[PDB]
């Protein structure tokens, strides 16, 4: 029966991309072409936070888009207040090997990880007025991508082993594991309400999985390389991706296919962090050319670039209210744009 | 500002102030990158490495210098967490000649690091482990069981030479230098010729990229 | 003459 | 007023001039072009050495041109510019000898214990001790606006032509003086040249680009000698030749002399600029 | 989280005493250090205050000269000489932690006091000096300041503590509107510049004593008179 | 092993799809709705602008 299901499987495989291009009446740029274009968007320096010694490699917002967390190679996590550019937590590390943050909506729990296989989480609000481990979360066999938290008690990692899982911080056990994926997965984004999440991988896909049922729902191809960074589009139907082929998607979750590629002739550089601005009509991407491009989301120009590092960006983020874009680069140095 | 606006900022200068001190220790050590063929001997390289499954990080003094070696081994996954390991000072390349089954694979694992675009200027360091078993097991297998291409000697030095050669053939770069060692399972002299050739590294590096 | 100039 | 004019060839003072020129341009277009070029830490030494010569070249030559190869008597611009004149002299000579020293300590470090040179050396620390010693050049300098000025010398009390620029103080205070900005300005930094310059050479010779670093480093300490020697000389023999011992054969020897030493004090400026390009791969 | 207090007694006018406050449970190092004084039968008063690492010391201007305030982190302890006491100097001393940083709690946990027996600033008004109360009734308590406690950085100064009978006081409300950890979500506070008011629903038993307005935008640090509930 | 892979994709092959245009009408309208709210696109003003 193995060539039957190899027979069923591609002949599947035709239905699925049948049914793709038969919804394909029109694309998106012939739609949004009427649109007035957003002009040149010219955004300047804000703040600079200094203090990391070593290249920073994750960067998160905390939900009163004002105090963000960052992590770096030199075995420190550290939590900064934006508007006064003061330190308010230095958290040192056991292993300085950490690939991802996160700030849990509550603002109470911070979370790291990376060649460890371990997901450490730290308690801010503590009595006796130091942060301490709360938790280590054991179980992967591959470095961890990226975490991020739904609740107080639930958190969702990435590892470079292919799978993905749901734990249950309090217990320290995995509740959901999401396995599917054929390379590591490099990212993770959540929905805007939690039910559902968006994994990207070194197979050039994407899977949007089912938090409560453990199920992939649909998976997107298009990319020719490894997908570096996902963000959801702020109504929860969409999706963007960035990847090594110097080039961006956006995904419609809803017409199961790809909507808008972000390109250009003179970038042959990669990506490595990608956003959505509140309203989502900005794209923003970091490139490991050294710069950060924002892309007009309907039509697909280049809105300015933000090129004030000098060294490769490797992680961005918005807050919740819009008023500023961060960055983080391997030149030790965040900047908060507006 | 108020009082609690001054009160934190002295927070901020104090924490500032353990962020320095934490980096001007962590700045003494150096870092060293250990890759090898499976049960090529890396792991006893030193005979005082401390050990202090992800990545194992071993350390040792000597003389006035920590060095601190990662073994890197536990991640079966690598382009994606290579480049964490971007400034280490060297890399040490751990070479078992006796088994022949292990060759070929750390040529092409020692081309891989050689031109890795994030290693492209990392010196190497290639310890050639156990010729107290090659230098027997080259009179019964004359070495053209594992390398075909060769016309010479069935010795000792010819076939070691032959090798050091085959592996200094992949440094297509030359801002790179490759340093090699002979080593004995039960030589004890390995923290000497890597205090050396770090000094040599160190101090290399500290001219090129001098604009000299 | 003893130079002036120094 | 009538014998201030030196009785000069004509021949000569055409020769230095045009020698004096050739190297004013010489020197300005390399010290310019190594400045663009510049704009880890031996790229900012560089930069004050280099900064350093401009000053030299620009402030100085051609003020001595008019004021004492040409014209010697009156002093073109008075006091005030004299007393100016002489201090940034000073200053500068002391930023070029504290910078080449500071440059040679550098590299020794960055060689002979490049360890500990990791940790000592960084960005801010550089910065500071380049400042440091630009204040230091200075303050070494300060003496030369009390111990010279506007002296009028004629055989009255005062004549249209016998402004000139020359030590007011007692000469003890002159020979004071002298020692001390020789000793500051020359024998330190050439001893500690000198002293590094050949452990480094030392070191490299026992290990191409580096063969031209050794030979380069040996030349730096000749032609520092041999460019910064006279100079000194010549002020010390100023400020110990006492008036019995001068004759008219030792005056005109004394100013054919100097012009040649000033020839050579503008050379090592001159010369500082290739001597980084010779040696560098760019 | 503990701190005893030591030292005090019965001393003679003219005199010095050292106090002492024994740390334990909490990253002392961390926290800045209060003293605090009650007169026999009046309220609160602030003594004195040295910040983490020991940078920066403040006093009142009621005690400066005569009081040094010192810290020991190596051994948690906290310090109070006092020279040339007088017969005003007779008092409870407490010793209370504070820890500034965004979204902090300061003054939260307060010890036990010493008792001592000897042989431009922002006034704080209570309403009234004493509210009968039934339970099951709501409470209002409010206080006036002689100058705005709202800065421009949008956060109002005034925090609320609660005296129960034979015990020290703790933190209730803090930046006027932000209920302290432990406490129950039957008080809640507001306000404006000026004006302030702590409501108290539900009133329960062990929710009876003196309620104390301190401010805390600049040195030196004051409270109300104290407002008593009673059953 | 194979019968996996031909679930999953069974799976995927069941699912409700829309149009192109109605998924571009619809992120339109989103961010025109929106607009009006991002601080980035439409730059605040220093007075309100918290940085
Ligand atoms: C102490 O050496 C002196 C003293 C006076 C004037 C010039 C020099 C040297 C400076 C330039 N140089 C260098 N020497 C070395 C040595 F290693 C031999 C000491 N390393 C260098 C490295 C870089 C560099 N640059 C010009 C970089 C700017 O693009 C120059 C040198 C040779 C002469």
């Amino acid at each position: 029966e193995l060539d039957q299901l190899r027979q069923e499987a591609e002949q599947l495989k035709n239905q699925i991309r049948d049914a793709r291009k038969a919804c394909a009446d029109a694309t998106l740029s012939q739609i949004t072409n009427n649109i007035d274009p957003v002009g040149r968007i010219q955004m300047r320096t804000r703040r600079t936070l200094r203090g990391h010694l070593a290249k920073i490699y994750a960067m998160h917002w905390g939900t009163d888009s004002r105090l963000l967390v960052s992590a770096s190679q030199d075995g420190k996590l550290i939590i900064w207040d934006s508007y006064t550019t003061n330190k308010v937590h230095a958290i040192p590390l056991r292993s300085s090997w950490v690939m991802t943050c996160a700030y849990a909506p509550s603002g109470n729990y911070v979370a790291c990880g990376g060649l460890d296989n371990i997901c450490s989480i730290y308690n801010l609000k503590t009595r006796e007025g130091n942060v301490r481990v709360s938790r280590e979360l054991a179980g992967h066999t591959g470095y961890l991508s990226c975490c991020r938290f739904l609740d107080d008690n639930q958190i969702v990692t990435s590892s470079g082993d292919t799978t993905c899982a749901l734990w249950d911080i309090e217990t320290g056990q995995q509740t959901t594991t999401f396995t599917g994926h054929t390379g590591d997965v490099m990212s993770l984004s959540l929905a805007p309400d939690t039910r559902l999440f968006v994994s990207g991988a070194c197979d050039a896909s994407a899977k949007l999985w089912d938090v409560r049922e453990g199920m992939c729902r649909q998976t997107f191809t298009g990319h020719e390389s490894d997908i570096n960074a996902i963000c959801f589009f702020p109504n929860g139907n969409a999706f963007a991706t960035g990847s090594d082929d110097a080039t961006c998607r956006l995904f419609d979750l809803r017409a199961d296919q790809e909507l808008m590629t972000y390109s250009h002739d003179n970038i042959i550089c990669g990506i490595t962090s990608v956003s959505f601005s509140k309203s989502g009509r900005l794209l923003l991407a970091g490139y490991d050319d050294f710069n950060c491009n924002v892309w007009d989301a309907l039509k697909a120009d280049r809105a300015g670039v933000l090129a004030g590092h000098d060294n490769r960006v490797s992680c961005l983020g918005v807050t919740d209210d819009g008023m500023a874009v961060a960055t983080g680069s391997w030149d030790s140095f965040l900047k908060i744009w507006n | 500002l108020s009082a609690e606006d001054k009160a934190a900022v002295e927070r901020s200068k104090m924490i500032e102030k353990n962020l320095k001190e934490d980096g001007i220790s962590a700045a003494k050590d150096v870092k060293l990158l250990l890759l090898g063929a499976d049960n090529s001997g890396k792991s006893t390289i030193v005979k005082q490495m401390k050990i202090i499954t992800g990545i194992v990080e071993t350390h040792f003094t000597f003389k006035n210098l920590h060095f601190r070696l990662f073994d890197v081994g536990g991640q079966r996954s690598r382009k994606k967490w290579i480049h964490c390991f971007e400034d280490v000072t060297a890399i040490i390349f751990c070479v078992d000649l006796s088994d022949y089954n292990r060759m070929h694979e750390s040529l092409m694992l020692f081309d891989s690091i050689c031109n890795n675009k994030f290693f492209i200027d990392t010196s190497i360091i290639l310890f050639l482990n156990k010729k107290d078993l090659f230098g027997e097991k080259i009179k019964k297998s004359p070495l053209t069981i594992c390398f075909p291409e060769y016309t010479g000697p069935n010795t000792y030095e010819d076939a070691a030479a032959y090798i050091q050669a085959q592996f200094e053939s992949k440094n297509r770069s030359p801002n790179k230098e490759i340093y090699c060692h002979m080593t004995c399972a039960t030589d004890t002299n390995n923290a000497q010729v890597i205090f050396d050739a770090v000094t040599d590294i160190i101090i290399a590096n500290n001219l090129r990229g001098c604009g000299l | 003459r003893r130079p002036y100039i120094l | 007023n009538s014998d201030l004019d030196v009785n000069t060839d004509i021949y000569s003072k055409v020769l230095v001039t045009a020698i004096y020129l050739a190297l004013f341009v010489v020197g300005t277009v390399g010290n310019s072009v190594t400045l663009f070029t510049l704009a880890s830490t031996v790229h900012y030494h560089l930069g004050s050495l280099a900064l350093s010569d401009l000053l030299i070249l620009l402030l100085a030559m051609p003020v001595e041109l008019y004021n004492f190869i040409w014209v010697h008597h009156p002093w073109a611009f008075g006091d005030a510019g004299c007393r100016g004149y002489y201090f940034l002299r000073d200053a500068c000579t002391y930023a070029t000898a504290l910078n080449v020293a500071s440059l040679s300590v550098e590299r020794y470090l960055a060689i002979c214990h490049p360890f500990k040179a990791k940790t000592l050396m960084s960005r801010s620390r550089t910065k500071k001790f380049i400042s440091a010693i630009w204040l230091a050049s200075a303050l070494l300098a300060i003496p030369m606006l009390f111990t010279m000025g506007l002296q009028n010398r004629s055989a009255d009390g005062t004549h249209p032509g016998g402004l000139v620029c020359t030590p007011i103080v007692d000469t003890a205070t002159v020979k004071v003086v002298i020692q001390v900005n020789t000793f500051m300005s020359f024998l330190f930094p050439m001893l500690v040249i000198s002293i590094l310059n050949t452990v480094i050479a030392n070191k490299l010779t026992v290990m191409q680009a580096l063969r031209h670093g050794v030979l380069v480093l040996r030349a730096v300490v000749i032609a520092f000698v041999v460019c910064w020697l006279p100079y000194h000389v010549r002020r010390l023999m100023f400020c110990y030749i006492s008036d019995e011992q001068w004759t008219t054969f030792l005056f005109d020897f004394y100013h054919y002399f100097y012009m040649l030493t000033n020839a050579l004090f503008y050379a090592s400026s001159a010369i500082n600029p290739i001597l980084y390009n010779l040696v560098s791969a760019n | 989280v503990q701190l005893v207090e030591s030292g005090g007694g019965l001393v003679q006018p003219g005199g010095s005493r050292k106090l002492s406050c024994s740390a334990s449970g909490f990253a002392f190092s961390s926290f800045g250090m209060h003293w605090v004084r009650q007169a026999p039968e009046k309220g609160l008063e602030w003594v004195a205050y040295i910040s983490s690492g020991s940078g920066t010391i403040y006093y009142a201007d009621t005690v400066k000269g005569r009081f040094t305030i010192s810290r020991d982190d190596p051994k948690n302890t906290l310090f109070l000489q006092m020279t040339s006491l007088r017969s005003e100097d007779t008092a409870m001393y407490y010793c209370v932690r504070s820890i500034y940083y965004y979204g902090s709690s300061p003054f939260d946990f307060w010890g036990q006091g010493t008792t001592l027996t000897v042989s431009s600033d922002i006034v704080m008004t209570q309403a009234t000096s004493s509210v009968p109360v039934t339970p099951g009734e709501s409470v209002s308590i409010s206080c006036r300041s002689s100058k705005s406690l709202l800065h421009s950085n949008g956060n109002t100064y005034l925090y609320w503590f609660l005296q129960r009978p034979g015990q020290s006081p703790q933190l209730l409300i803090y930046r006027m509107s932000n209920l302290a950890s432990g406490v129950p979500d039957r008080f809640s506070g507001s306000g404006s510049g000026t004006a302030f008011t702590l409501t108290i629903s539900r009133l329960e038993a062990e929710d009876v004593g003196v309620y104390y307005c301190m401010q805390h935008l600049e040195y030196p640090l004051t409270f109300g008179a104290g407002t008593k509930l009673e059953l | 092993q194979a019968r996996k892979l031909v679930e999953q994709l069974k799976m995927e092959a069941n699912i409700d799809r829309i149009k192109v245009s109605k998924a571009a009408a619809d992120l339109m309208a989103y961010c025109e709705a929106h607009a009006k709210e991002d601080p980035l696109l439409t730059p605040v003003p220093a007075s309100e602008n918290p940085f």
